[PDB]
RNA sequence: GGGCUGCAGGUCUGCUGGGUGGCCGGUUUGUUGUUUCUCUGGCCAGCUGUGUUGGGCUGCAACGGCUGGUACGUCCCUGCGCCCACCGAUGGUGAGGCUCCUGCCAAAAGUCUGCCAAAGCGGUUUAUGCCUCCCGCACUGGCAACGGACACCAACAGGGGACCCAGCAGCUGGGUUCUGGUCCACCACCGGAGCCCACCGUCUGACACCCUGGAAAACUCAGUGUGCUCAAAGCAUCCCCGCGACGGCUGAAUGU
RNA sequence: AGCUUGACUGUGGUGUAUCGGACCACAGUGGCCUUGACGGGUAACGGAGAAUCAGGGUUCGAUUCCGGAGAGGGAGCCUGAGA
RNA sequence: GAUCUGUGAAUGGCUCCUUACAUCAGCAGUCAUCUACGUGAUAGAGUGUGCUCGGUCCACCUGCAAGGACCCCAUUGGACAUCCACCAAAACCUUGUGGCUAAUACACGUUCGACCCAGUCAGCCAUGCAACACUCGGCAUCACCGGUGGUGGCGGAUGUAUGCCCAGCUGAUACGAAGACCAGCGGCCGCAAGGCCAGUGUUGGUUGACUCAGGC
């Protein structure tokens, strides 16, 4: 339910259910503006949010929208010294792991699997507790009981967004930043060439 | 909540205007130095 | 032996109270309430001398202690309560609803008002401080505190407070172009928009005001009072002359015409 | 000259803690050798002498490097003499108009005024001095500017 | 300092020794006749309109009654209108800012006397329930929005979903939407030029005097209004009503 | 016609509700004065004001309003927000 | 009626002896201060250590690092007044004693009026260079093997309320250009190796001026 300036209640994939089309419209107190646009539409705002506005009507599903499509999962509160290999171990039983991105500054992780099914499996693996490695033979505080959600964030689309930001950058600064890049490669390889030579 | 919300609103708006300018100035001069 | 004095002689009384010099030796000395003693009306003066319900001091005490004179949305039984500028005085048993304002001659009139006009008040910020536990407050001219104002509410601004809750409902900046009223000095009771503020660091800044018609006068920045964002939106009802002071020849002709046309019957 | 004080006590500045482990650069002045010094800028259109900002002298009753606040009258006089320590006599020759005889009188007023050690002055130089709290029996003014 | 284009008089120019009145400019006073216009209270069509009563107010208008019936252009002098001499500034930030201009080249004609505009041409430029940041960190938040006319089907490029297949949110395909034909109006963001305010910095005598403005106890003094019977006073009075009522306008200026 | 010796400034304290030679300890030798200091006089409480007043001024103001002081002369206190 | 308590008696009224920059008038300052009545807001004290430690009941060993069972919350105490009685004194708007009896007097008392967070103490985890320092353990300073260090986190105990006093910190800035390197910390390309810098939000009131307000 997307309500920024225009509240849009949804029913199904296409115009299948469509029974609350005129109900809200002829609703005197609740809504003066009417519901259509291939889904139900108002330009109104009262004191509520979707949170309970759904059950306010209590007459339909109230599910655009996209889920169950993700080849990636997000993993939540993640202890300080975790590792990409530790995340790979912790999510190996879900499937073969393509990418892992550990954010300590956020204490989170992104696990790009190879298939949507593995991600769904690993949301079920939210129940499993954490252990960077080790075993359950010895018990301590190491069980962390992570949170796991699904992520629309993939290697390809991050590549695209990466270059999209690198070129939403200036047009003249990137090369002047590349002239800062090339002198770094040079001045680092400079005293490296002089390293083995002078010795 | 009021002071913190208005501080975060300022950050959101200032950054938005700044990036608008970054993508406007240096994408105007993009095509004008192209042709 | 000396402490605080308790009496006010009738001669030493503020002249803007039209106290008659022969009708008694003493005048009711205002209490140290919200307003200053020389910028205030005692409730006895509002009840006995203006709205002549009380024929004298005794009946004023009676009326007031019977707890049906309400000043700024609460009952005031002190016969010497210093009701001042922009205060709202309601008498429900009579259905009276006044806002005490300045006429162009610099006297306190009781301007009759209506519902929304009585359900809020208008008060100027005079001081802006911080109390313990980092509490920013803003002291106004009614002496009230307003313990949590909007951060962008600098000193000389005015505020619209709702006399029910006692919180802030609106506020109006003191920048050039705002409608404004004079509350002291010779030009008190005159309304004019702000034109320019001459700065005088270490002393009183001066404010130049253009009257509603085209006159121009000046006064002090601690002497001005903001009422309205502009001459189109006054934040309060305003008296008959709307703050436009007449020349003295104009006033004399007006009085003469009134007396003559009244004697005509 | 008058930077000198007694050697009976260790004259320090109030708001500067001389034994700070990790002090800040708030009082590191832009012309000093790292010497920290608390000073203020009295603000009635007056300039804080560089001698005060970058000096070493210690002076309570100084309007620039102490808690002494300049508020009240600000007058203009002439330094008659400097024969007290850090205090100076200032004269104001004015003309008082007698009403009956439509003329003026020559009158004058002396003032024991407090010169801080931030001011170079010779006897006879003009001075603008502002009023402060009573610093002694007769001294209630500090020298805010010396004009040669 | 030269000057003088340009208002009145003076340099100039020719005059005036006639006796009443009403009408008209303007409303001048007691009158009516409006009601421009708020305001007042209900009713009436789901608090806004709609006519209305009451006093307010006058766009005013007449009725007796009225009173009020020196000239052009020319030599210059002030009040202004000008042309013609020579050699306090700058720097940042916002304000819960304003104004103007604002996509490409530029005919002729236009300007300074090779630079530069005005201003049409041509297409390159722009239209969502959408986009962008976030996408599980807060983000249902922030950002961004410049039309019609005529009337026609279909291709195309791009975006979007719910169900199922093959291999290393992807393609592979198939199972319910927004732009294709022209004219005028536009022209966003980005930016440019001033102006106004508030604050924060750097550098090159002080006053009397006069003017203007701002500040300032009352009583007294002066002074405005007012028949305490007048007066000295006082700050009050005044009007309606008298048949019976549940009141009205007020004033207490102002000054030295 | 010379006056002043806590007299004038300073440093450090004290005390006060608070600044201050207000007091103290230690340093210095200052401070005012013919533009009348210091002293003396009171047909001296001060002012708002009063009487005259062409103008300029003259004289008065114990007395109602404001300020000060006092409560037979001195002095010391308690209570209290305040003596 | 009385009495205790509260509050007023510092205002008003009188007089002009004193007093010559003194008083006073107008102007100004308090950034050098005090404040009953009045008024507008406010207000969370079991609280000297993390715990033992608000009070009792058990534990362990010159205390502990995770351990418990109850109790407090229907609100305290002791006086002296008015009163009764015996009275001293010539009186006195002088006064003693004995017995009751009140509180918004006086004393005394305060859990549930907080919660959370900071902080303080302790423990644990993941991972990393390294043989340097200081040590615990064995010897009377020449000496042989462990321990702590870096980084990123989690967490068991409590959750120090406020005034005065002292010290420290803060109470900003409003003018301006670029690189290298060694540590660590992020993020990017990365299977990794290794390289790298495109992203990048997860502390300041008032005044003309403060050592002021406020805060730690």
């Amino acid at each position: 339910i997307c309500a920024i300036l225009i509240r849009k209640l949804d029913f199904e994939g296409m115009s299948h259910e469509t029974v609350k089309k005129v109900f809200k419209s002829c609703g005197g107190i609740v809504g003066v503006r009417l519901r259509h646009g291939k889904y139900t539409l108002i330009f109104f705002k009262s004191n509520e949010n979707a949170k309970k506005c759904l059950e306010f009507n209590n007459k339909v599903v109230k599910g655009k929208k996209r889920e169950g499509y993700c080849r990636t999962i997000w993993v939540g509160p993640l202890p300080g010294g975790t590792t990409k290999e530790q995340l790979r171990k912790h999510f190996a039983p879900a499937g073969q792991v393509k990418k892992v991105r550990y954010y300590p500054s956020k204490k989170m992780g992104f696990v790009y699997f190879k298939k949507a099914e593995e991600a769904l499996k690993a949301v079920a693996m939210q129940d499993v507790l954490f252990s960077h490695g080790k075993d359950v033979s010895k018990l301590e505080k190491v069980p962390k009981q992570l949170q796991v959600k699904l992520k629309i964030k993939l290697s390809r689309r991050t590549v695209t967004g990466d270059k999209l930001k690198r070129e939403r950058l200036y047009n003249r600064r990137p090369p002047s930043e590349i002239e800062r890049k090339e002198q770094k490669s040079a001045a680092r390889a400079a005293l490296r060439t002089a390293a083995k030579a002078a010795k | 909540h009021l002071v913190e919300r208005r501080k975060t609103l300022n950050r959101q708006r200032t950054k938005a205007a700044l990036l608008r300018q970054v993508a406007g100035r240096r994408k105007k001069e993009l095509d004008v130095i192209n042709k | 032996a000396r402490g605080p004095k308790k009496h006010l002689k009738r001669l030493a009384a503020p002249k803007h109270w039209m106290m008659d010099k022969l009708g008694g030796i003493f005048a009711p000395k205002p209490r140290a309430g919200p307003h200053k003693s020389q910028q205030c009306l005692p409730l006895i003066l509002i009840v006995r001398n203006r709205l002549k319900y009380a024929l004298n001091y005794r009946e004023a005490h009676m009326i007031l202690k019977q707890r049906y004179v309400k000043v700024d949305g609460k009952v005031r039984t002190d016969i010497k309560f210093p009701a001042g500028f922009m205060d709202v005085i309601e008498i429900p048993k009579t259905g009276d609803k006044f806002r005490v304002l300045y006429d162009t001659k610099g006297r306190f009139i009781l301007h009759k008002i209506k519902g929304e006009e009585v359900d809020f008040k208008l008060c100027k910020v005079v001081k802006k401080g911080t109390a313990k536990k980092e509490t920013p407050y803003v002291v106004t001219h009614d002496g009230r505190t307003l313990r949590f104002p909007d951060p962008n509410l600098k000193k000389n601004d005015t505020v619209v407070i709702d006399l029910k809750t006692g919180k802030i409902k609106e506020w109006v900046r003191f920048k050039v172009g705002c409608l404004l009223m004079v509350t002291s000095g010779a030009n008190t009771g005159r309304v004019g928009e702000l034109v320019n503020r001459e700065r005088h660091p270490g002393s009183f800044d001066i404010i130049h005001l253009k009257d509603a018609a085209d006159n121009k006068f000046a006064t002090r920045a601690d002497n001005v009072f903001v009422i309205g964002s502009s001459i189109y939106h006054p934040l309060v009802s305003l008296p008959k002359l709307k703050g436009v002071k007449l020349s003295i020849v104009e006033d004399r002709e007006k009085k003469l015409a009134h007396n003559s046309k009244k004697q005509k019957q | 000259t008058e930077v000198e004080l007694d050697d009976n006590a260790f004259h320090k500045q109030d708001n500067i803690f001389l034994a700070a482990k990790n002090p800040s650069s708030k009082w590191v002045a832009p012309g000093s050798k790292g010497r920290r010094r608390w000073w203020k800028k009295i603000g009635l259109g007056f300039k804080t002498p560089k001698a005060a900002i970058l000096g070493t002298y210690i002076d309570h009753k100084c309007p620039f490097t102490s808690k002494v606040s300049i508020r009240g009258r600000i007058l203009r006089g002439i330094i008659i003499r400097h024969k007290m320590f850090r205090t100076v006599v200032v004269r104001r020759n004015y003309l008082h108009y007698q009403k009956k005889y439509k003329r003026y009188e020559k009158r004058h007023k002396n003032w024991s005024v407090h010169i801080s050690p931030a001011f170079d002055f010779s006897i006879g130089d003009e001075v603008v001095f502002g009023q402060c709290r009573p610093l002694s029996k007769t001294v209630t003014f500090n020298v805010l500017q010396v004009v040669p």
